[PDB]
């Protein structure tokens, strides 16, 4: 006899057979049955031990919810609010959020508390955080336009006074409720219907659990998995532009395409599939071929690999960006792709150099000036950078280790 | 995924040049707006929904349309009930009135 | 699709009650015409 | 109070 | 005491995240 | 009812050991099954995590003694202690988890 039971004892076959009406949803016998009875009682004793309230609730009757919500006696109020919260019925939501007691706001003690105490949810989840933790966006629209915004996740470092309360003898939850709140902010129902722009929030977000994911040690996939969320949010909602200027609203926001900041922010973010679109990619490729339709439209790379080898001269070009700028091969010589291809090249002819070096004093003069041309580019690459940004990249070590060599 | 990651490198490599004028490595001698953020956030929302309806069935929706047939079984048998109720009360006045 | 299920069950729902108040309102119209005859 | 809404104010509950 | 009330807590939790995982998959002809 | 024991042979566990042959390990297999599911477990005793980790090593141990039906004796071993680390995943208290 070790079972366990929510009621001590079975007791009333009366209000058994009004539960049992209340499960499978009898509107005639329990609204006759509301006045003629002694008392409406809670009757749990299930499993679960259930209020007719919450019982019938679980299983979607709208109108005994309605006719038990006019009862003024009842309790777990709150916990069915959740409950239908946690279900996805929105006419029950609507129904209880009408309900009193729930005037003004209630969100955000002996508030639900289901069974006289250990509340389900983790008791730290006010209405709208289970609301955008489910991706309903009715009731999330119905709880924001009654003004209930999330709390933030406030800070992991800053003890302050009430953060140190609750890191104290609370611990371990304190993380959860943390890690919950910040699923709460990360999820597409929040970030679209609470701010004014998504894209914003979403991108500063993302780079905040980006940070949050490396300074605890502890819970670092699930910082990952919410932070790749908000990508994938970000990524879906450029890919539902279908005219240009949504598109030019989505990357730039408020010479070519000025003040493009956005796209900088996100490779600096680390937003995988943003810059990837093809959408994007066709910006950047206006962008990037600019000045030079010609060859956008060119067949194949050997056409290419003719323009980088009638680049590889260098007396026509220095000579005209030296003594005259602005030329049509002026406004031609500043673009990004012109940079690329007399870069590329001229790395070409040192390798070329270096070759006949080694076949068979003029060549040396030649292949000394070009690495010093190399240790300059590395001045003004250095220059911008601190020393931890420029010895971020590994190849970027191994570079400056070639030419170094090379002065030796 | 390879690809995406090929187009984010891609985007670092040739987005590096955009910044700053380098001539060679040879340096010898030197509103709207917001109206576009609603359109796009009610397209987000409705297509949202959409992808929500797409995806498969919830055993509990079943039990859901289960426990409504039972609740219209019983609301319907009850109408039935008051029905007959008052046509009785209607036949026993008429057969009172005939005595 | 159980969502349209659902929708045509509530419409179903609304139909039939509304049906049986027609139903009794003429009842009562048929009784009261009755009772006012006998009186 | 940044909230989008369709209707500036919900107006008629009939 | 403590224990007990415990177990009944995780119980509790148990049984109704079971039956939620009940619910959540798919569909029987029958 | 408890599956009684392999090799005690008693009276009435011989009496079903012969001419009732190789339904008398498919009875002890089911009641087995009966004994080490999440429902009986959670509902049946006083506290869930004792019963199940005992009885978690005795299928472990039966496994090895029986050479037919192995397969099945560590698929049911390991739906119970499935069943303990999914009811310690449930606790979001350090009261609980302690």
């Amino acid at each position: 006899a070790y079972m366990f039971s929510d009621r001590s004892t079975s007791l009333s076959i009366e209000e058994e057979r009004f539960l049992d009406a209340a499960e499978y949803g009898n509107i005639p016998v329990v609204r006759k049955m509301l006045e003629e009875c002694h008392s409406l009682n809670v009757n749990c004793v299930d499993y679960m031990g259930q209020n007719a309230l919450q019982l019938a609730v679980a299983n979607e009757h709208l109108e005994i919810t309605e006719l038990l919500l006019k009862k003024e006696n009842l309790s777990r109020v709150g916990d069915a609010l959740l409950l239908a919260i946690s279900k996805g019925y929105v006419r029950i939501v609507e129904a209880i959020l009408s309900h009193p007691a729930f005037a003004e706001g209630k969100r955000l003690d002996d508030f639900y508390a289901y069974d006289e105490d250990g509340t389900r949810f983790s008791h730290d989840v006010t209405p709208i955080i289970l609301a955008a933790h489910c991706q309903e966006y009715e009731i999330v629209h119905t709880l924001l336009r009654k003004g209930a915004r999330i709390e933030r996740p406030h800070d992991y470092f800053c003890k302050c006074n009430d953060c140190n309360q609750k890191q104290k003898h609370d611990s371990f939850s304190h993380s959860r409720s943390r890690i919950n709140a910040y699923k709460g902010l990360a999820s597409p129902a929040y970030l679209s219907l609470s701010s004014e722009d998504p894209v914003m929030t979403a991108l500063e977000l993302s780079n905040e659990l980006a940070v949050l994911a490396n300074i605890e040690k502890e819970f670092k996939n699930d910082y990952k998995k919410l932070s790749m969320q908000c990508k994938d949010f970000v990524v879906g909602l450029l890919d539902l532009c279908r005219n240009t200027e949504e598109v030019e609203a989505i990357l730039n926001g408020d010479h070519g395409r000025p003040n493009l900041s956005r796209l900088k922010l996100a490779i600096k973010y680390e937003v995988k599939k943003f810059v990837a679109h093809p959408n994007c990619q066709q910006q950047l490729l206006s962008i990037w071929y600019e000045n030079l339709s010609g060859l956008r439209q060119q067949t194949m790379a050997v056409k290419f690999l003719v323009v980088l080898a009638v680049a590889i001269g260098l007396p026509f070009l220095a000579l005209i960006y030296w003594f005259a700028p602005c030329s049509k091969m002026g406004k031609i010589m500043r673009g990004p792709f012109m940079k690329f291809v007399a870069h590329a090249a001229s790395f070409t002819i040192f390798l070329g150099l270096l070759v006949m070096n080694a076949a068979d004093s003029w060549m040396e003069m030649l292949i000394i000036s070009w690495v010093i041309g190399m240790i300059w580019a590395e001045c003004k690459e250095i220059w911008t950078q601190g020393p931890k940004e420029y010895l971020f990249e590994l190849w970027n070590m191994l570079d400056f280790g070639m030419l170094a060599i090379f002065a030796a | 995924d390879a690809d995406v990651e090929w187009k984010f490198a891609r985007a670092k490599l040739w987005f590096s040049y955009f910044e700053e004028g380098r001539t060679l490595p040879v340096p010898f001698n030197l509103r709207q707006y917001q109206k576009i953020m609603k359109r796009l956030i009610k397209r987000y929302v409705l297509q949202a929904q959409i992808d929500k309806e797409s995806d498969e069935v919830n055993e509990g929706e079943l039990k859901e349309i289960k426990q409504d047939i039972s609740s219209l079984r019983y609301e319907l048998l009850e109408e039935k009930s008051q029905n007959t109720e008052d046509l009785a009360e209607l036949i026993r006045e008429l057969g009172e009135k005939l005595s």
